[PDB]
């Protein structure tokens, strides 16, 4: 069979400074032949770590990794700017190598609200038979962060698209774009669309609707 | 005398140490 | 530093561990091999359990047609005596060893096998595809066994042996840039051809481009017609009757002409690889430890002193085909040839591959 | 010292692709040639691999009868005949080398090649502005946007004022549609005061700056 190897925090989030670890998981002995890669989207990996514990050249002191029988674990002392990205663990025991599913490091930050805007759809838009409706939650700590599209006290049924972006450099805060998109006969029989945030900074369900 | 041999016994495997 | 290899007999009788593989002859110092046998008293009997250290050679005989069979003809042996620590070879173990009893108590008795240089190191001589048996060539191994005393039998589930290779790698500093001239002048004509011929750099790595710059002075009557490029393994086999041969691992012919009374200057760059070798059986591949895909042997370094063994070595031969007739007709050869002996190792990895 | 990818792009499934690798920097002798598969939403997956000086190359068993991966070792490039392409084949596709010699993990990598594989026509963006209004404005800022609906190959740039706000500028990630084709919306915070979007798709030669108020 196939070696699976899982990064078991899904995602993690915390601060400069700190010893964070990931772990992974390998399907059976992989001998210590295992690598981890980081990766910012967009630009290409580059690599960190390989055999698990040989520290690649050109590559920080502080990191680390150690293996404890199939169980494969990244070590990090004190980060920097530089080391905040995805996180993969690789086998290359077996031809058939593998990579973990993906550990994202979050950044904590206090908890700050997403000012969720809304924005009715298009003139220009309503033109082709179809209508989209952004609503815009930005600027917010909680990764995890939900939204309830409805429209006349009643919800949505899978007829809206998220978008999540990346946290900001320096601003160090996320953004959301959901997108309900309905024909344009669908759009006018129905009263007023609203959408519901449930971040973690706002307590209170925050609805924002329009009618035009 | 000199002896002979066949081909390809066990598997090697590996296990682990103290830290020292 | 961290992981041991450990093997153990079918019948579980004798573990063997050991702390790496692959055990580096520094020309004056040559890494030991060191560790213990784990002896399950459940399974013990009143018979002493030894361990050797074996540096043989792995031949296939020629007549005898039957696949597979290969004979192997020790050169260098070690008995080290661990059965009881009564005989008087008080020794102090290592911090490998150290560890090793701490994990498993002392059933595991230790062995401090010293190898001596001036031996050979791992290497393996390519095998056709009809060959499916044992790598034949030169290959370190250490058996450890059960019997009541050593001229007795040694049965197969009563032992259990793993195999080490002695590697060796590129020094630190690099030898000199190498570089030759050889030059003949022709019965005919007294003005001479005069070959000039250099090298890069003497330490390629395994893999690595090599750049030969060739500086031909023609002032001979002769047209050079060819210009023939070789990198070329050198094999010396010291055994009861000693054996070499120089076989070419990675070339090229130009048609390069060079004029009667012509200078002529070109740089030809070739890398040797196993790809284009593999119809050479016999060719010298480095150690393998049971089949993997061994690289092009790597040269065997020697220090200032029939040596034993299998000596790798490389030379680049740059020969000039020189036009024949005119007066001996095509009778006496007119070439001109030259080589540039250089060294191709690996670097000291400061060493396995995805297997399946 | 560097990887450089090309070829990657469009092609109506069951049909084909050929990518480049152009290597530099290195030994392709000693060094050795990957294909790994990384879908945009999805992990990373090695596809294809060679050893030049070995010969052999190997595969991921979901591309045996339909990948082949080469070697031109004198323009020291790699290649990837990718046949008869699905709907799962698509990813971004990234080279690396590794050492052709005691593998120690993918170290360099080049920036990656667009594989898209979908029988959908390549679609030009319909580009539909986020105006601000009442509910688009808080704390003294506002939040104008551009919503780009219904294009179908790789994702664009978007520039605002022809690049002059480099702040406060979001441009989202992409989202696929039920219908087969890209969308992506991508906003700005400026303050109260009186801001074009400019998007221009590669694989099809669009030009489009809309307007927001």
């Amino acid at each position: 069979s196939d070696i699976q190897m899982t990064q078991s925090p899904s995602s993690l989030s915390a601060s400069v400074g700190d010893r964070v670890t990931i772990t992974c998981r390998a399907s059976q002995s992989v001998s210590s032949a295992v690598a981890w890669y980081q990766q910012k989207p967009g630009k290409a990996p580059k690599l960190l770590i390989y055999s698990a514990s040989s520290l690649y050249s050109g590559v920080p002191s502080r990191f680390s990794g150690s293996r404890s029988g199939t169980d494969f674990t990244l070590t990090i002392s004190s980060l920097q700017p530089e080391d905040f990205a995805t996180y993969y663990c690789q086998q290359y025991k077996y031809v058939p190598v593998t990579f973990g599913q993906g550990t994202k490091v979050e950044i904590k930050r206090t908890v700050a609200a997403p000012s969720v805007f809304i924005f009715p759809p298009s003139d220009s838009q309503l033109k082709s038979g179809t209508a989209s409706v952004v609503c815009l939650l930005n600027n917010f700590y909680p990764r995890e962060a939900k939204v309830q599209w409805k429209v006349d006290n009643a919800l949505q049924s899978g007829n809206s698209q998220e978008s999540v972006t990346e946290q900001d450099s320096k601003d160090s805060t996320y953004s959301l774009s959901s997108t309900l998109t309905l024909s344009k006969a669908d759009y006018e029989k129905h009263k007023v669309y609203a959408c519901e945030v449930t971040h973690q900074g706002l307590s209170s369900p925050v609805t924002k609707s329009f009618n035009r | 005398r000199t002896p002979p041999s066949l081909g390809p016994s066990c598997t090697t495997a590996s296990s682990s140490l103290r830290k020292d | 530093g961290t992981r041991v290899f450990k093997k153990a007999s079918p019948n579980g009788k004798l573990t063997v561990y050991l702390g790496k593989r692959d055990f580096v002859d520094h020309i004056d110092l040559v890494e030991p091999v060191d560790g213990v046998v784990l002896v399950d008293p459940e399974y013990l009997k009143e018979r002493r359990v030894y361990v050797t250290l074996t540096c043989a050679f792995r031949y296939g005989r020629e007549d005898l047609d039957v696949l597979g069979l290969t004979f192997r003809k020790d050169l260098f042996v070690a008995n080290v005596q661990s059965f009881p620590p009564a005989p008087e070879d008080k020794k102090p173990l290592t911090r490998l060893q150290e560890r090793l009893i701490k994990k498993l108590g002392e059933h595991a008795y230790p062995f401090t096998f010293e190898i001596p240089p001036n031996l050979p190191c791992s290497v393996t001589l390519q095998p056709g595809p009809e060959d499916t048996g044992k790598a034949c060539g030169v290959d370190y191994e250490v058996k450890a066994f059960c019997a009541e005393n050593l001229e007795e039998k040694i049965h197969k589930r009563n032992s259990v042996r793993l195999v080490i290779r002695k590697v060796q790698y590129a020094p630190e500093r690099p030898g000199p840039q190498p570089t030759a001239e050889t030059t003949r002048q022709f019965l005919m004509s007294d003005k001479p051809l005069h070959l000039e011929a250099s090298l890069d750099k003497e330490i390629y790595y395994h893999g690595e481009p090599i750049s030969v710059n060739v500086h031909v002075t023609n002032n001979t009557n002769k047209t050079v017609k060819k210009i023939k490029i070789s990198v070329r393994q050198y094999a010396d086999i010291c055994l009861f009757n000693t054996a070499q041969y120089k076989c070419p691992v990675a070339m090229e012919e130009a048609d390069d002409t060079v004029a009667p009374s012509s200078t002529f200057c070109k740089v030809y760059t070739l890398t040797p690889f196993l790809a284009n070798n593999r119809e050479k059986r016999g060719l010298a591949l480095d150690g393998k430890l049971k089949h993997e895909d061994t690289n092009l042997a790597s040269s065997t370094l020697l220090r200032e002193g029939e040596i034993l063994g299998i000596i790798v070595s490389y030379k680049v031969k740059v020969k000039l085909v020189v036009s024949r007739g005119g007066l001996l007709g095509d009778l006496a050869s007119s070439d001109v040839a030259v080589e540039l002996p250089f060294t191709l190792m690996h670097p000291k990895p400061k060493p396995h591959v995805p297997e399946h | 010292v560097q990887l450089v990818e090309s070829g990657g792009g469009l092609v109506q499934p069951g049909g084909s692709l050929r990518l480049s690798c152009a290597a530099s920097g290195f030994n392709v002798y000693s060094s050795s040639i990957h294909w790994v598969r990384q879908a945009p939403g999805k992990g990373l997956e090695w596809v294809a691999s060679i050893s030049s000086y070995y010969g052999y190359t190997y595969y991921a068993d979901s591309v045996k009868g339909r990948f082949t991966i080469s070697a031109d070792t004198s323009k020291n490039t790699a290649y990837l005949q990718m046949n008869s392409l699905r709907a799962e084949d698509t990813a971004v596709y990234y080279c690396a080398r590794s050492r052709q010699f005691w593998y120690s993990g993918l170290d360099y990598w080049g920036q990656g090649t667009l594989v898209t594989v979908s029988s959908a026509s390549t679609k030009g963006p319909s580009v539909f502005p986020l105006a601000p209004s009442s509910k688009s404005t808080s704390g003294g800022t506002a939040a104008l946007g551009c919503l780009v609906k219904d294009y179908f190959p790789e994702p664009v740039t978007v520039s605002w004022n022809s690049g002059a706000l480099t702040s406060g500028v979001h441009t989202f990630p992409a989202v696929l549609q039920s219908s087969g084709l890209y969308s992506l919306s991508s906003v700005v915070t400026v303050p109260s005061s009186s801001y074009i979007c400019n998007v221009n798709h590669k694989p099809s030669n669009t030009k489009v700056d809309k307007k927001v108020e």
